């Protein structure tokens, strides 16, 4: 629906032929996810801003909810110069997602038009909710990592151990290390910092990883990062054949105040696609949909049936959506149900192809006992993780589906969790747990859904 | 754009057991204060302040609350305050109620948040106007305005449980810090309050918490976002997290208007005394604000309210602050002062009542002396009975003749702790405490706790943390991968190099059987104890020690451990072939261990000991037998 980009046609579309490196899909939306495991004040946001430019966000709410939990995404197109005269990594260039598939060279590289290679999405969180977001479910949250260490400090900083513990627990095999803020660092200082870094990562998953030094503010050696994304990062395997599923992360009401009747639109639901391809005009079911209570106070759920009016990927308009980024499905649902992120925590998929709606879970949890990679300074009990107690509110994080939960009973290691709102899942899924230590939610263990109380979705 | 009609969210459940065991048979909001239910006081306050829609959320005994509300003045078609009752059994806190409010989208603009036990005559118009002006000037910044009342810290309506201290920016009436002073003798205020405001950071201890709030829908939104949240939790979280979210809480202080919350029996007594003495005017007992025919009375001198059909015995003296319910019969030569007596009561002759509250149907026999005691519905007191201060008799409780119940005594028809522990063996009414024909059980400090009774070489810590972690792993059958997770996390946290990693690993593993061991040091028993630890925990060794020359480091650690523990030297082999059988060490490493003798003299005799001669021969015997396997 937008010019200067590869045409998308539903008729000339086959799910089996679709691959993560397909030019048609990459031309409009990102296909792979590379979470940046860094830290604020160290260039965590600056690196992503330099790589992917500056975004504008098509739809934004007046009030931001769960800003410390939201899994932010940032799309970046990486291109390669076809002229062999231009030396690497200058042939590799990063830019925004709105650029055309080919643009003429802006450098004196003796001609040669740049061609789109890949489209990446940076899974960045203001905290560490990434850990229990992706630590046992797996799904397709990401397949790479960007461990960031600044240069002014000396490795290992007290904020580094948690990052390495996160890299280990995520079971990520593809990690790239970016030494930021090394511009104001002497050569000997940089060398000794690199030596400390390799000593710290000795015997860990970050053994065979690049230690690329970059300067985010001045945009130095970003092309090296793009090159290692091209080469070091392998193509993840994705399943485009199954019925599509999307975990709803955002939700907007796009109708401006004082708009005409003919200009009314449905509810736009942003989210992440796990497995399948969404098509415009496809009948979709959102579960648990409308959750209400009886006169006596009994939970009941009515799944919301609708049709995909349109699909958006950042500023681009799509005809079919594939996993590998934040896709916003504009639908026919009433804006009342999708205003101010009121549909977050729901699963949107093909009709009759959604998991069961649970209100309570019976999980087999393995409780952690010290916070991962934390320095216990003074207070030895601060890093200790207490045992689960009755009437304690945890944070169950099934993949990207966040939900609260009150522990009702623990026998030996089988804990019953009463969710605040019913969620769609299946028996045997890997879930994680979090606890409010102070000012934050911190991972304290994981488990499996042995059993659970389900609720029958009433349909009229 | 006029704002919609003012709405109120009334929480009819206290979500705690501060009135146990009186709340076992009656909800708190239905307890009669001056012969009028508390929820009636709250509804009258809401209607007077200009609330047009009220949502009453009932969880505990919601049927009784609904039944009482349907007959009330505010459930009539002529009422300008439409009362809608929402009931659910899944309510456990005010957080649940506000989350349900957000889920139902009941409120569109600023509303009133109060509990069902708030007695007040405050007109909220000024505070509401200030709140709306603040939200207009700064968009979506101020989210809540709490109502406070000026009071001295020594006032009887300020119990230590609900006492609060507030650090406030006096220029804008903004709450910067909120703390509860229960059990404290020194109040601590973070220095972060003195960041922007260099003039007004008034620390106020003269504020009485009215438990009335003007809340925007952002309050419900934040309660939904933070599913772990009571109101105090919300206030503390908002004040702490002001950096992440730029939300603010302001306060409004009233000096000429009354407002309080009946959260315990002490507050109940204080608020009842204030109500009787017209401190909450026009909510006075004779005003008949409930519009009920049985709750009308005439107000004579000395704040004496007398109902209809009240018979007073000859010689009886009502001193002051006495409210008599309709149909009460009082005997001769009685002395009643500062007491509230419900309708249908029967008082004998020569009865002294001082600061006591008798509810509906209480019968008191002649000669009783009651001071600062609460007698719930249909309670009975026999002759020659003395009730010491702070004595509570719940519903259908009879106290036998010739007793003197001590201070703090609570007698209820429910067993004291039977069902409390059970949360079958009918226990007889003990006449030693309730007397003959006495029905009830003494309720001790089990429920009295909230009744009417009040006024570096960081390698060593690495070693011991690893030891503890593996102890817990042994106790809980923790999988090898989870164990490796734990030691890896410790290694990154404390920044320990790999060499030290397997040094400490072998060190702790080898002393693990010795932690529970005395010193009848038997090599065979030591090996028997160590073998399950070696075989079950072998993957840790396999995945932690593998490369080149690390096996030599592990062997050096073993040599050091056993040179310290010489008495187990017989089980050199019992350790070496055990480490071999699990592929922890290879043939080349074990052969090169004794190839050089740079160690001390003892190490040499650790290579040629009594069992070490045979095992050093076996070190090549296995080499020549390796043709058969591996």
């Amino acid at each position: 629906g937008q010019p200067h980009l590869s045409r998308q046609d539903l008729t000339t579309l086959d799910v089996t032929k679709l691959t993560p490196l397909s030019h048609e899909v990459i031309s409009r939306q990102a296909t792979i996810n590379i979470g940046t495991i860094g830290h604020v004040a160290h260039g965590k946001s600056t690196v992503v801003k330099a790589i992917s430019g500056v975004h504008t966000v098509r739809f934004k709410n007046e009030l931001e909810r769960n800003i410390t939990i939201k899994l932010g995404y940032a799309n970046a197109k990486i291109y390669k110069l076809d002229d062999p005269s231009c030396p690497r990594p200058e042939c590799y260039r990063s830019c925004g997602s709105s650029t055309p598939d080919e643009f003429p060279t802006d450098i004196p590289g003796t001609k040669g038009n740049f061609k789109l290679v890949r489209h990446v999405s940076f899974v960045d969180c203001p905290g560490h909710d990434i850990l229990m977001a992706t630590m046992l479910n797996g799904a397709a949250v990401m397949d790479a990592a960007l461990l960031l260490i600044a240069g002014n400090e000396s490795c290992p900083q007290p904020q580094t151990s948690e990052h390495l513990a996160a890299i280990e627990i995520m079971k990520l095999k593809h990690i790239l290390i970016l030494q930021n803020k090394i511009d104001l660092v002497k050569e000997s200082q940089a060398k000794e910092q690199y030596e400390q870094i390799l000593a710290f990562v000795q015997g860990t998953v970050a053994e065979g990883a690049p230690i690329i030094p970059i300067s985010a503010q001045l945009k130095y050696n970003i092309e090296v990062v793009c090159e290692y994304i091209v080469k070091k990062i392998p193509v993840p395997p994705r399943d485009f054949t199954s019925e599509p599923r999307l975990i709803v992360i955002r939700s907007f009401d796009v109708n401006k105040p004082g708009c005409e009747v003919d200009d009314l639109k449905g509810g736009v639901a942003g989210g992440s696609i796990l497995k399948g391809v969404l098509k415009v005009g496809q009948e979709i079911e959102v579960r648990p949909g409308i959750v209400s209570k009886d006169s006596e106070g009994k939970l009941m759920c009515k799944p919301i049936f609708s049709k995909i009016v349109s699909l958006f990927a950042e500023h681009n308009d799509l005809q079919y959506a594939a996993p590998g980024g934040l896709i916003g499905v504009g639908t026919k649902i009433d804006p009342t149900l999708c205003r101010a992120d009121r549909m977050v925590g729901q699963v949107l998929g093909a009709v009759g192809a959604l998991p069961e709606i649970f209100t309570e879970l019976e999980i087999s949890y393995f409780l952690l006992r010290r916070l991962l990679g934390v320095r216990t300074e003074g207070d030895k009990k601060a890093a200790k993780v207490q045992k689960l107690s009755k009437n304690e509110v945890l944070m169950v994080n099934i993949g990207s589906l966040s939900t609260g939960g009150r522990v009702s009973a623990v026998k030996a290691d089988l804990g019953k969790i009463v969710l605040t709102n019913p969620v769609c899942t299946e028996v045997g899924e890997k879930i994680a747990l979090s606890r409010r230590v102070e000012k934050h939610w911190r991972l304290i263990g994981w488990g499996q859904i042995r059993r659970g109380v389900t609720i029958k979705p009433t349909v009229d | 754009e006029p704002p919609p009609p003012l709405q109120a969210v009334l929480v009819a459940d206290s979500f705690d057991r501060r009135f146990f065991p009186i709340s076992k048979d009656q909800p708190r909001v239905l307890l009669p204060l001056a012969n009028v239910a508390l929820i009636d006081y709250t509804l009258e306050f809401l209607t007077a302040t200009g609330v047009q829609e009220t949502f009453v959320f009932c969880c505990w005994k919601a049927a009784q609350i609904k039944e009482h509300l349907l007959k009330s003045k505010w459930c009539r078609p002529t009422s300008l305050n439409v009362v809608r009752i929402i009931t659910s059994e899944l309510y456990r806190s005010l957080g649940d109620v506000l989350r349900d409010v957000d889920a139902k989208a009941l409120v569109r603009s600023d509303f009133l948040l109060v509990y069902g036990d708030v007695i007040s005559n405050i007109n909220i118009t000024r505070a509401l106007e200030e709140h709306r002006l603040r939200r207009k000037l700064e968009k979506n910044v101020s989210v809540m305005t709490m109502i406070f009342k000026e009071s001295s810290p020594s006032h009887p309506t300020r119990c230590h449980e609900d006492n609060v201290v507030v650090a406030v920016d006096s220029t804008t009436n903004r709450v910067l810090h909120f703390q509860k002073t229960q059990g404290l003798r020194r109040f601590a205020f973070p220095l972060s309050l003195f960041q922007g405001s260099s003039d007004g950071v008034e620390v106020r201890y003269d504020l009485l918490d009215c438990h009335i709030s003007i809340c925007s829908p952002q309050v419900a939104q934040l309660f939904t976002d933070n599913f772990d949240y009571t109101r105090d939790d919300f206030v503390r979280g908002l004040l702490v997290n002001e950096e992440i979210l730029g939300n603010q809480i302001h306060m409004h202080v009233t000096a000429k208007e009354y407002g309080a919350r009946v959260s315990n029996l002490h507050m109940y007594s204080a608020v009842c005394a204030d109500v009787i003495r017209r401190w909450v005017y026009p909510l006075t007992p004779e005003a008949n604000f409930t519009d009920s025919t049985t709750q009308s009375c005439t107000h004579s001198r000395h704040n004496i309210y007398r109902g209809p059909e009240v018979s007073l015995g000859h010689g009886s003296i009502l001193e002051e602050n006495v409210l008599l319910g309709s149909g009460t019969v009082i005997g001769s030569n009685c002395f009643i002062t500062n007491s509230v007596i419900g309708p249908g009561c029967h008082i004998g002759d020569n009865v002294v009542l001082d600061q006591t509250y008798l509810w509906q149907g209480v019968r008191v026999a002649a000669g009783a002396q009651i001071h600062q005691s609460l007698l719930c519905d249909n309670a009975e007191v026999k002759e020659r009975v003395t009730l010491k201060p702070r004595s509570v008799l719940t519903s259908q409780v009879v106290v036998g003749p010739n007793i003197t119940l001590p201070e703090g005594s609570v007698i209820s028809l429910h067993p004291p702790d039977a069902e409390e522990d059970e949360d079958v063996k009918m226990k007889g009414y003990n006449p030693a405490e309730v007397g003959a024909a006495g029905k009830g059980y003494l309720w001790k400090a089990a429920g009295m706790n909230m009744e009417e009774e009040e006024e570096m070489d960081d390698i060593k810590v690495f070693q011991n943390e690893v030891l503890g972690t593996l102890q817990r792993g042994k106790e809980e059958n923790i999988s090898c991968d989870n164990l490796v997770l734990e030691i890896n996390s410790l290694k990154y946290a404390y920044n320990i190099s790999l060499k030290e990693v397997m040094q400490v690993l072998s060190h702790v593993v080898l002393e693990f059987p010795l932690q529970q061991m005395d010193s009848p040091l038997d090599s065979s028993r030591y090996c028997a104890l160590l073998l399950p630890l070696l075989k079950a925990w072998s993957p840790v060794f396999r995945n932690y020690i593998k490369r080149a020359a690390d096996h030599l480091e592990a062997l050096a650690a073993i040599e050091d451990f056993f040179l310290e523990h010489e008495a187990l030297g017989i089980s050199m082999a019992k350790v070496l072939m055990a480490f071999y059988q699990l592929e922890i060490l290879a043939e080349e490493t074990i052969l090169s261990w004794f190839s050089q003798r740079d160690t001390t003299d003892k190490g040499q005799q650790l290579r040629k000991n009594q069992q070490l001669q045979r095992f050093i021969q076996w070190l090549k015997e296995a080499e020549e037998e390796s043709s058969e396997d591996d």
